[PDB]
């Protein structure tokens, strides 16, 4: 996974982390970003769906982030508004194995190498 | 809300096993990860006791009511990590993480 | 458990068990991989590989050349939509488009998730195991076309690799590419157990789904999509029991008849079989064989229901005065048998046939009074009829009976005709 | 055999024939005995006996999973008191002191009785080949976790013993704990023999059930109680063939049809089937499934038979004139076809048919006259109706005919209904 | 495939199929060799070639210890004429003299012809590998009795040769000498190749059954004729499908009701299931069990066949005005159902069942009105009544409404007695 | 196994021979007396079944033994009366196979070593 | 009451039968002691040729109409033995011994 | 196989042919002849079924030859009416495996070493 | 009347397909036979790809329409000699020869 655009900025600006050169067949799987503060445990941070529905946040970012996918490409983008200082994080890309959405199935896998999301002063 | 004990400790070759506890897990199933510092996390159980290949087979899960728990069998010094669990809340639509327990090998 | 006995019509309703309703298909993908077995060739008389390279290799090429009574209509529905179900999908994995597709999925690990032209979404898996072995280990050890080689090791261990491909041949060969279980091999344990566990239902179904596996198992079937290149192709449909612990209710029946002036009228009721509550409607399953209990749970297919409306339990209830049309049979001459039932049997015993109940303590208890009795497991051990004996149902519960003078000796039946098979109570008595 | 036409009704009766009624059910509890194959663990890669040990280790967890229409009537009483029967007595070996107790019986040697708490003798077997081989030399042999010994005769033998075990779960697995048949591996030859030679009947019976044994074998079947510890511990219920040499009769019948100016009125006996005698009562056997015949006797299930009256055997001799309401089908369309029987076949075809008779000798011998007609299998060894042929029984014996003028023929069709499905037959006639 | 729907009766008639129907039965009679192991002794306590050998032993002994509702008539005679053409040839085979003369036939060469003394001439084929390992390599590399010899080579090779003899004594064992289906085990790929080859049949059905034969071997049968000294002797039975190729149809039928006041008026047509045209004669099969679609291509057998009349393709046209007796079922309370076919599916949709159509294209699409309904399957993919769902088959083809007033809805019914089995259509409506 | 009360007396008296340390769960077997005059064929003298009901007897003792069972110490009795100089034998203690008592089956097995009473002037 | 020969004698190595005849035979089946001297009596066959685990695969029998026999193939050394057959009588409650045949090896 | 008869004759005579010593149980198999002209290729002559019915004919000989058979001394038998110098040719015997007349096969196989009938001059 | 080519050839060790043409093949089956030059006529395959027992694996066929071909694959030194193809007219009671295709090996 070539995972690209994560480094610094100050506050109150914008900054976008793609994820791609997926191994597996990056369509007909979900997708999902998961991030980790510096020692702090895991956090998730949004969630798509493997036509592009189902645009979902959590809270913290609810109104800030956009979580967006192009299927010709194989790519999948994170990008960030109004970045605020407890956004600092490594930002890790990761899959999402069920077939329906119906299902009970809550894990994640495929799991990619960090991206380092600094905010600073 | 999942939840988990903070660190646990485990004489090595002994036996032991983490707990996440969450009123969600009724319906939904746990995710297990180990992550060793650095490193991003690796599935290590996932479901009713399904490990991905490549897992060793000792470790193994078990679950009731609404709380799963991990058991590392003859626990090796390469088991040191933290492990988290996660799992969908209520919603069908938020995953939630716990906080993750720092285990020790002696 | 909870029996109530019906004196108004001789029956039982068994009340208590649980729902296990399928509700759906669900359908995984394998891949089977033989490798390239058609080029290898023995040019050094009988040995052991080359028996066991002859059976690969025919068994191969043989898969190439593969390829109103409620009780009547409720089956011929429920085998319709399994067929159908699969061979619509099964034609839409048949392309060599989708083929390529599922092969390209699977080409660096063992499992994939893939959506067909048509839609649906599927799981895949591949069985990789033998062209393992005959690609790294076999064709290095044939030299030279010199396949009796000194070392045996080769030969044993070929004869375990190929043990799961020559099953899944001669499972498919014998039903002419639709099966009637998912065998041992078509679908391993661990194959399963993980396929369960994706089903898009929630945990609680799934965690009885796997605690309850040889159900899922045997009510499945898998489906042949083809040989391409040198790897087999096949489907399995597994049942998804999306509704758990509903209510559920078994209905039993015997003649009723009665006799006055020296003739017999009798009634017998035609809606037996099994009932369930679902959601705020009730469905009847008359099918013989499409309904099957293990302890409180009953397992069923939905597609064997028919609807009926929910006034229909009053039949069970005051079947001499509700409107709902009862389906009863009706006719002049009686039979003596013995219906059994969960927690006990029904006696229907009449004129010259002798019946009597007994115990593994004591031989025989009593000897039974004429016209439909109902005989508690707590009561006897056995019933018998006629030198012929029953062994009754030991399991422990509760019995009610709900008193009410014969539906058959309360009113007078119609003068013509009797006889009349599978008609509405109206129709026979208080003409 | 001596087979008699009725040409009052189109019909046949074929007698002589011999019974062979179950009457009772026989249990033997097995404990097989697998050994610790459980800690025994592999720690060098891919082996044969790795392989032969993951098999084991893998069916042993996974065995841990699991667990009036006289006809319709007749077969629901069979199968359930079947089933009854089998739960009945499982549940009490189902209990933790029981299988303690049995184990304890079989401790020192492979056979021995046992009572239940329940009441009820068994049998018991312990097969304990697999524990002797894993105990004694499998556990030595991979003395260190490693498995891929030098010596091949181990891998060798392991498929051996392993092989009757790895059967047992798969026909428990395929069917949800209870079997359709004894497998060859749930009782060998030996043990079936030494089973059915302690049933609880005289000598006689056990002599034909003896040299039967494939008949008892396919008529009993199998319930799986457990694993305990490691232990599978299964139960075999086989049928105690208790009643033999009493006299059977099998009634066949075709459409009788007449015409009257040209529009037709037709009826047929719904009585076909087997029936026998026993201790002076009549049983009727009506399912299709359970009655099987090899040669001259005839294998059935007592928990089959409905109760007839004696009075019965007269609609095969006077049904014209009998008070015995005999069972028939009225209706107005005259079907053409043919019903075989064991010394003949009746031809039955009307308007619009060409029934011919033919031989090996010479491809067509006689066209046959419209009606119904007895064809001899002394006649013609083929007969075809409509560019269809049927090929006729050789078995040898006398045939007589009973003349009389067809009920068909004789009386005055009732006007309405007069399609009537299953009916004594004065609804139909001499209205 | 053009599938007309019918408003005049709520029924499907899907034309388009192609024939395949079985006339004949041919026979090819195996001889398998084991030689003389029952000769053969050990005497060094327990080793591969003891308990291989005890496996080939004992089974070979074991083989000496075996010794009008138009659908259940069909289904009836069917199964009586191929037992009985079975056993007709295999009490012809079965004397000493003519097992002699086969074993005559065969002893220079692997496949000889030979005319019966009852004339029949079949094909005749030797399974000879087993005596040859047994007595040209086992018996000399035992010598004395040394048993546990040091050659694994030969007991890994014996565990190949005696394992079609076992698996034949297995499925024989099982079904009391008269198998199921042909295995792969009693008649060889190879074998089976030729024996079609040899059929009384023309080049054409040939070539279809040669790329057909799972469906050949599925629908044919064996019977054992005995041991003679050291060989095995069966039968197989083998289809004979001599006409392809002629039209055939398929009905389907949903209850017709209708609403008058408030009460209800229902029919059900019962002339449902298959036909096929053959040499301008009409021929109905009722059973389920015997024809089976695989594309086109409808595997029936004739011996089910009966030969309904022409003109009872009326009943698909105007069943309201033809003269022909039309089978319906008729009764006040309507059944609401699915039934499907190859191109839709028909929906009863009554007294308030909630009944809605959807796909896969997102969402329900429409909820249907009340009443008999036709939904095509370039319409929807999925049908749903009340929680239950089916999905649709798949098949494109032309779908045809031929519009009309429903009969239902058309004649007033008969007040007494007005629910009615299996009748003519003018015994419940226009009295 | 052990069998005691072996010994000699004079003709018109009592003894009682026993059957004990069983190996086998005497407690459902059905168990025989058998008996061997020196040189002579068998007799059978005796029979029980598991339950202590059935006691049967051969006309040559009917009216003088007396078999009898203890199911919680597992030993067997037989009870001799009025000893008649005729009853010189090896008294062994044999074991029945029969699960159902209508059965077939005819023979005895576990076959003890055998109690020699004499009786003599 | 069944009977049987005093006596029979046999070729070292080849076969001999030992027949044991009574009505009752005809009903209920028969056991097969031997007795070398001495020693308590031993079960070597009972019912329709089933043998006692460890007795050798020499020793096996039949029956017919009233009459069943011992055939003892290939007569070792260790035959040399008293034979008794023993049956129930017609009541079903008395068992009966044939007498003995004293079977000597030459 | 015993092949007999082939010898040089003036046209406008007689000869027989004759084909015997079978291995095979010939008498459950239909026999039929095939001619080789020197270097020509081959043609079908007659033929005969098992049971001496269906004797059939090439036109080039179906008013001459005759075709028999007896199944007791096991002999296939040609005769040779009006020789022509057209029919020098070496003469097989073959045989014929149908099991039924109506069925699709029509090969031969157990082919003789032939015998040189050399009508001639 | 059976049609068939005079003449073909083939390099050693490739493929080659001899046709054999005709109307009654369509309904009736075929043989193929190898002649060595001076010797009778040796079946190589019958019907719809069988071979007798010793013919070699090398030897196959196929039909399609009105037309059956034997394939030789990896054509050998001894597979030199005529083949000839025969079957039955559209009457089914005369059998029929076609010319022999001469095949020679390089
Ligand atoms: C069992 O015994 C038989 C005979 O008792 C053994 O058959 C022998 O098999 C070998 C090949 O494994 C044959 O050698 C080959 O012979 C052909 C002859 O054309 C030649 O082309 C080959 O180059 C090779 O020399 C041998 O002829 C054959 N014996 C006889 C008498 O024909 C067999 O090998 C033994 N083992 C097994 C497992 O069957
Ligand atoms: C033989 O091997 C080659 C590659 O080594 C492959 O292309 C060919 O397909 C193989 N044979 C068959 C029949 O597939
Ligand atoms: C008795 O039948 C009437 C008529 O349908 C019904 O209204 C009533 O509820 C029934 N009795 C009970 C207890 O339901």
């Amino acid at each position: 996974l070539v995972q690209s655009g994560g480094g610094v900025v100050r506050p109150g600006t914008s900054l976008r982390v793609s994820c791609a050169a997926f191994d597996f067949n990056f369509r007909d799987y979900g997708m999902h970003w998961v991030r980790q503060a510096p020692g702090k445990g895991l956090e998730w941070v949004a969630g798509i769906w493997y036509d592009g529905s189902n645009k979902d946040y959590a809270d913290s970012v609810k109104g800030r982030f956009t979580i967006s996918r192009d299927n010709s490409q194989n790519t999948l983008y994170l990008q960030m508004n109004s970045l605020r200082v407890e956004d600092t994080a490594v930002y890790y890309c990761a899959r999402d194995p069920r077939t329906h959405r119906e299902g009970a199935l809550s894990h994640f896998d495929s799991w990619g190498q960090g991206t380092l999301v600094t905010v600073s002063s | 809300e999942l939840t988990q004990d903070p660190a646990v400790s485990v004489a090595l070759g002994q036996t032991v096993r983490i707990t996440c506890q969450g009123d969600s897990l009724r319906n939904y199933f746990a995710g297990w990860y180990q992550q060793k510092p650095g490193q991003a996390p690796l599935l290590v159980l996932y479901g009713e006791n399904i490990r991905p290949s490549g897992i060793p087979d000792r470790f193994s899960g078990s679950s009731s009511g609404n709380t799963v728990s991990l058991t590392i069998t003859g626990a090796q010094a390469e088991d040191e990590a933290d492990y988290y669990c996660n799992s969908r809340d209520n919603s069908g639509n938020h995953w939630v993480f716990g906080g993750g327990t720092r285990l020790t090998v002696l | 458990l909870k029996e109530s006995y019906l004196e108004e019509s001789c029956s039982t309703i068994t009340e208590g068990y649980l729902s296990v309703l399928r509700t759906g298909w669900y359908t995984n993908v394998f891949t089977l991989e033989v490798g390239d077995v058609e080029n290898l060739t023995c040019a050094d008389g009988p040995s052991l590989i080359k028996t066991e390279l002859d059976l690969t290799k025919s068994a191969l090429r043989e898969l190439r050349t593969c390829s109103f009574v409620l009780g009547a209509i409720a089956c011929g529905v429920a085998t319709a939509a399994a067929v159908t179900a699969g061979v619509a999908i099964a034609k839409c994995i048949r392309l060599e488009s989708e083929v390529t597709a599922i092969k390209n999925c699977l080409k660096k690990t063992n499992e994939c998730v893939s959506t067909l032209g048509c839609g649906v979404r599927v799981l895949a898996t591949a069985v990789r195991e033998l062209k393992d072995f005959v690609s790294k280990n076999l064709t290095r050890a044939i030299n030279k076309n010199k396949c009796d080689i000194p070392d045996l090791k080769m030969a044993v261990s070929f004869s375990q690799f190929n043990r799961r491909f020559l099953n899944v041949v001669r499972q498919f060969s014998d039903n002419a590419g639709i099966t009637p279980a998912i065998s041992k091999d078509l679908m391993t344990d661990a194959e399963l157990a993980r396929a369960i566990s994706n089903m898009p239902t929630s945990a609680g179904q799934i965690k009885l789904m796997l605690e309850n596996r040889c159900m899922v198992r045997r009510k499945g079937f898998g489906i042949l999509i083809g040989v391409y290149g040198s790897s087999v192709i096949y489907m399995v449909q597994l049942p998804i029991f999306g509704v758990i612990d509903t209510p559920c209710w078994i209905v039993k029946a015997a003649p009723s008849c009665s006799e006055k002036k020296g003739n017999y009228a009798c009634l017998l009721r035609e809606d037996q079989g099994w009932y369930c509550q679902n959601a705020g409607s009730t469905v009847y399953y008359p099918c013989e064989k499409d309904c099957e209990t293990r302890g409180d749970h009953v397992f069923c297919d939905t597609a064997a229901g028919i609807n009926v409306a929910e006034q229909s339990k009053e039949c069970n209830i005051n079947i001499s005065t509700t409107n709902y049309p009862c389906k009863v049979s009706c006719g002049r001459h009686p039979i003596s048998m013995v219906a059994l039932s969960p927690l006990g049997a029904l006696v229907a015993c009449y004129k010259g046939v002798s019946c009597s109940i007994g115990s593994n303590r004591v031989g025989i208890i009593k000897q039974l009074n004429k016209g439909c009795s109902y005989i508690t497991n707590q009561d006897a051990d056995t019933v018998t009829i006629d030198n012929t004996v029953y062994q009754l149902s030991k399991v422990e519960g509760e019995q009610h009976v709900i008193k009410g003078r014969p539906v058959s000796s309360s009113f007078d039946p119609v003068k013509f005709p009797q006889d009349q098979f599978n008609v509405a109570l109206d129709q026979c008595f208080e003409s």
